[PDB]
């Protein structure tokens, strides 16, 4: 009731004062992580029969 | 002249449509559906018996065509053995399919703990073994006999020729026509009565129509078995009972009854496999 | 290829063998799911089935069931005393009012199932009152456990929590376990697997597909709830919400062809309540007489008319008292019909 | 009483327009210069047969060789993906299992379901077969996910709207993660094992703190029950699959929506999501008998994994990124490369 609403309000106050970096730098970081590990990804670049254990 | 070409035409057409139906059943049962159920294994082994039993029809037809058997004693031995073995297998697998359906309907819990696929496997293996137990003396007993230079092959017996003739005829009559049809009729009659008594097959139009469909297909099975096996066994019994003068109509009727039996083995897979709702469900998706 | 790892292949083979054996043992059984409204009698039904077939109950199991008995008596007497504060039924004298005051005092401080003899005497003197019997008669105006008479007529003179209660006490009381409840019994070479959803007040939709493949659904409907109401909004009927719950279960996509064993429970209360209270409290457009047969057939035909697929899905409506031997035979007949249908599904017959 | 809600609304509006004010671009606008993956086709290298009922969940192994799978038949089969073998088959006390786990050290396997109890199993008992080591009770709803932090701890999702963090030896909830308004469905654990997200019936995903024990962020955008969740490999994003026939990629730093993965002629839900090693592929096991292969940077379908005869319910990618496992309700698991 009153205590539940107060707890929800305090949680939303805790959720609102955090720092938020820009979407552009985060998307660029995701792109950088994807291009920095695409060489090692087996599903992206499948070896034909050499290092396949299956 | 006309009789020869009509006999050749009828043997040829029943052989080709029997092989076509059995091979369609083969391809469907190895590609579309699988043998993970008991009834699918029964249908597969019935297809094997019918396909290999009608595979010797061209040899009998060409035997009647020249009036001679130029193939040899070993090939006529294997043809006779294959024919008897793969007809007995078909008859006995019809018997065990009827027993399977009756056990499924009238004995539900017994159908739960009895109708495993492995049990169907051992039933089919025992079926082929019991057919071989009567097909192997026929292998040891059939041979090529010389008759006025036409070398026509006929099953020759021991010194009591008439006793062995009567024994083989009574063993193929009472253990391949009388007991099979009696088993089929009593099993299907009890199944139809139980399906009449069950709650979810009566009391509405759709459930009554469903019960009509099962009753109709069961009566079709029994009726086609009777109408395609009565002339052979009655004709053989009355031939062994009274001498019949040789004439054109006698040979034509004998070959027509033989064709009726092979037509039964021909239309058995189109009557069991292609009337099943499992086959319709697995085929309408294609 | 005859290597060192052949032990792994042998272990996999024996694991497959044992797992196939366990799977065929499981497939040689029958699984049923219990559904129904709150306090309809499902747990009592399966407890009766387990008692008459499997065994009785253990000593420690009877110990926590007697703890449940004590909690049930406390809750029942608390409800039946606090009902007078809203229904305005005066006590017989001031002594019983003082007894209720000390009952509230004792209920304000609860430790375990000790059951002090002073509390038992308070229970006895409160139950031996004209006003309390009057509110017991008028209990259709509020909520009350249907076994409260059994607790307050025989279990009042228990006098000590030192010995295990009878099997009848365990039968009429159920635990508050929020998890799924699974009971096993054997009836004529079938292994029944009752799946009571005890508690499980969580959305009714993320595990309702876990039961797509059960043999049948034993639904339960309390017949004595036609005149009872719910004390949350005073605008809905318990029988009507049971009807809509049955409608939502019957129209489910996971139970398109699953047969329903509809049990209309508590007929011994319906037949003695329809004499005084008419059925027209529940259905205002009911036109038949106030007799047990016509009203019971009316409830059955309404619940059967909730079904929208009557030509393929079968409903077995049986009037049951949850203390009957034929209760398991009805289930056996229904599941035998379903097993016949399933054995007819293959072989290209049905 | 009612004065708190009218300012909780403006706190929500402050969060919403703070996220809108920090959205000068999108993920798709700056990934247009990347060449696409193309049309990649993956073949079923191994067909792990042996289950009989509908498999609901599976978890891989850190050694990328073993895996575990839970099914309604009451068995926790521990397979060998390379050789198609079975090293263990644990019988379950309750056959109603909805999730399973596997230890980072490989010693323990968890399971749980409608019995509300997380059963931990010890695979390295020298006394004989695998037996129950600890039964973690304390949830009032069905267990729907469980992930071992290590041999000492586990983070479990449940339908009682609360998550948990059990110390296994004490068998108690050291930390409870409340805050949802619906039954919590699935939780994914971060690679650094310090945070974890979880989706629920309230169409929201909450990023918690493992050590401190509070909710830090709440992500909205879905219109139905979020069934699946999976961290991006760097720990700064995650992807959720919901019943509204779409997947969405969120962000732990931008704290808002990044990209939706939707396609026309798709109406079935998503019950499993899993990322590749580089994160370029988002594998989503749909309900239309398939498992679509998505690109997490272009939001286009680069493939599809067909071959299952029922609803795909669980996925998994090995820790070395080698293979993809795919369970289903047709009692079969499959391996892809
Ligand atoms: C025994 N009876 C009365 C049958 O009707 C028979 C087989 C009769 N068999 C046919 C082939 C034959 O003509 C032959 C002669 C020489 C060669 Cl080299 C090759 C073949 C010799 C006679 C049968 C079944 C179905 C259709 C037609 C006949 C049958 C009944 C029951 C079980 C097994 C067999
Ligand atoms: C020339 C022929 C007629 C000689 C006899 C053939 C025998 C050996 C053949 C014919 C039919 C065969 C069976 C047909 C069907 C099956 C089911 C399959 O899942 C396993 C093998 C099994 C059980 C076969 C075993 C071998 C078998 C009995
Ligand atoms: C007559 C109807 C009702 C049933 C027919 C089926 C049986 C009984 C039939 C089928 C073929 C028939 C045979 C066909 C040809 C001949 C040759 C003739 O010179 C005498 C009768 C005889 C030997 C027939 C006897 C009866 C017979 C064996
Ligand atoms: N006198 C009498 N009592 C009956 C009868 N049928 C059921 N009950 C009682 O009704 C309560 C709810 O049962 P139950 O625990 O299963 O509820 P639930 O699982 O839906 S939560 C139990 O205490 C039962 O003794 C009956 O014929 N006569």
């Amino acid at each position: 009731s009153i205590a539940q609403a107060r707890k929800l309000v305090e949680q939303l106050k805790m959720e609102a004062n955090i720092d938020r970096i820009k979407v552009s730098k985060a998307a660029a970081d995701l792109m950088a992580y994807c291009e920095a590990h695409a060489k090692e990804d087996p599903l992206l670049t499948p070896v034909p029969a050499s290092e396949n254990p299956f | 002249m006309i009789t020869a070409i009509t006999i050749m035409a009828l043997y040829s057409i029943v052989c080709v449509v029997g092989l076509f139906g059995n091979f369609l059943v083969m391809y469907v049962i190895v590609r579309y559906t699988k043998m993970k159920t008991a009834t699918n294994i029964y249908i597969f082994n019935l297809a094997l018996a019918d396909a290999l039993a009608t595979s010797t029809l061209p040899f009998q037809s060409v035997n009647y065509l020249m009036g001679t058997w130029p193939f040899g004693t070993i090939l006529c031995k294997i043809v006779i053995s294959i024919d008897y073995y793969n007809m007995f297998t078909s008859i006995f697998t019809l018997c065990t399919m009827s027993v399977d359906r009756y056990i499924a309907v009238c004995h539900p819990v017994k159908a739960l703990d009895f109708r495993t696929p492995r049990n169907a496997k051992i039933i089919n293996v025992c079926n082929w073994i019991l057919s071989s137990a009567i097909g192997l003396p026929v292998m040891f007993m059939a041979t090529t006999k010389y008759r006025q230079g036409s070398i026509d092959c006929t099953l020759t017996f021991s010194h009591p020729t008439w006793y062995w003739e009567n024994l083989l005829k009574i063993c193929v009559f009472i253990f391949a026509f009388i007991m099979p049809v009696l088993i089929i009729t009593v099993c299907y009659g009890l199944m139809i009565l139980r399906l009449k008594s069950v709650r979810m097959l009566s009391g509405s139009k759709e459930k009554d129509r469903n019960l009509r469909r099962i009753t109709r297909m069961v009566l079709v099975v029994v009726a086609v078995f009777i109408v395609c096996w009565t002339p052979i066994h009655i004709y053989v019994i009355i031939k062994a009972l009274v001498t019949i003068p040789e004439t054109t109509f006698q040979t034509v009727s004998w070959h027509f009854c033989i064709a009726l039996g092979y037509t039964n083995s021909c239309l058995n897979p189109v009557l069991y496999a292609f009337l099943d709702e499992n086959f319709k469900r697995c085929f309408r998706e294609f | 290829l005859s290597a060192e790892d052949k032990a792994a292949v042998e272990r996999s083979k024996m694991i497959d063998r044992n797992l196939r054996e366990d799977g065929e043992k499981a497939a040689r059984e029958v699984k049923l799911l219990l559904l129904g409204a709150g306090e309809s009698g499902k747990s009592t039904i399966v407890k009766q089935m387990k008692i008459i077939h499997e065994a009785g109950y253990s000593e420690e199991e009877c110990k926590q069931y007697k703890a449940v008995v004590y909690s049930n008596t406390i809750q029942s007497i608390i409800a039946i005393i606090r009902a007078m504060g809203r229904l305005k039924i005066d006590f017989g004298d001031s002594a019983r009012a003082d007894d209720a005051r000390q009952l509230f005092v004792l209920a304000g401080a609860a430790e375990e199932g000790f059951m002090t003899a002073e509390l038992a005497g308070v229970i006895k003197r409160l139950w031996k009152d004209s006003g309390v019997q009057a509110c017991f008669n008028r209990s259709r105006e509020y909520q009350l456990n249907d076994s409260a008479a059994y607790y307050l007529n025989d279990l009042d003179r228990i006098a000590q929590p030192n010995y295990i209660p009878t099997q009848q006490d365990v039968l009429r009381t159920r635990v508050k376990t929020t998890g799924i409840v699974e009971t096993h019994f054997t009836f004529k070479d079938l292994h029944f697997k009752m799946f009571d959803v005890g508690g499980q007040r969580s959305e009714r939709k993320k595990w309702i597909h876990c039961f797509e493949g059960v043999t049948a659904i034993i639904f339960c409907v309390a017949l004595s709830d036609y005149d009872l109401v719910l004390a949350e909004d005073e605008e809905m009927n318990r029988m009507h919400e049971s009807m809509k719950l049955f409608d939502s279960i019957c129209n489910n996509k996971w139970f398109t062809d699953t047969s329903i064993i509809l049990f209309l429970n508590k007929k011994d209360l319906f037949e003695e309540k329809i004499k005084k209270s008419p059925l027209t409290i529940c259905y205002p457009e009911y036109a038949g007489s106030n007799t047990y047969e016509e009203a019971a057939a009316y409830i059955q035909c309404q619940f059967e008319d909730l079904n929208k697929r009557k030509d393929t899905k079968e409903i077995y409506t049986h009037f049951t008292c949850a203390t009957d031997t034929k209760n398991v035979q009805f289930v056996f007949d229904a599941v035998t019909d379903v097993i016949i249908k399933n054995n007819l599904k293959d072989c290209g017959l049905f | 009483l009612d004065q708190l809600r009218q300012e909780a609304e403006q706190l929500k509006n402050q969060i919403r327009d703070a996220r809108k004010a920090c959205a000068d671009a999108t993920l798709s606008q700056i990934t247009n210069n990347i060449d696409p993956v193309g049309r990649i086709q993956m073949r079923t290298r191994r067909t792990l047969r042996g289950h009989l009922a509908k498999i609901y969940a599976m978890h891989w192994g850190t050694d990328s060789r073993l895996l575990v799978s839970a099914s309604q038949d009451g068995k926790l089969i521990i397979w060998d993906s390379y050789t198609t073998n079975k090293v263990h088959a644990i019988p379950l006390r309750s056959s109603w299992v909805m999730t399973c786990a596997y230890a980072p050290s490989g010693n323990y396997v968890a399971c749980g379901g409608l019995d509300n109890i997380c059963s931990i199993y010890n695979l390295k008992t020298r006394e004989g077969n695998v037996r129950v080591s600890r039964e973690l009770a304390g949830h009032t709803g069905y267990l729907s996910c469980c992930r071992f932090l290590d041999d000492n701890q586990i983070v479990t999702s449940s339908g009682d709207t609360t998550c948990a963090l059990w110390d296994i030896e004490t068998g108690q909830q050291t930390t409870t993660f409340t805050g949802h308004t619906g039954d919590v469905m699935s939780l994914s654990l971060a690679p650094d094992t310090r945070l974890f997200v979880s989706g629920a019936c309230d169409a929201s995903a909450k990023l918690w703190d493992v050590r401190e024990g509070m909710c830090r962020q709440t992500f909205t955008g879905h219109e139905s029950d979020i069934n699946a969740i999976c961290f991006f490999p760097n720990g700064n994003a995650f992807a959720t699959g919901s019943d509204d026939a779409t997947c969405r990629l969120f962000d732990l730093r931008a704290d808002q929506e990044l990209m939706t993965y939707s396609h026309d002629n798709i109406i079935c839900g998503i019950t499993s999501v899993s990322f590749s090693k580089s994160g370029r592929l988002l594998l989503a096991g749909y309900d239309d008998f398939n498992c679509n292969v998505w690109d997490a940077l272009k939001a286009d379908r680069a493939g599809v994994l067909a071959g299952h005869d029922n609803r795909v319910s669980c996925l998994g990618v090995t820790d070395d990124g080698m293979a993809v496992a795919t369970g289903s309700w047709d009692s079969f698991l499959k391996i892809w490369n």
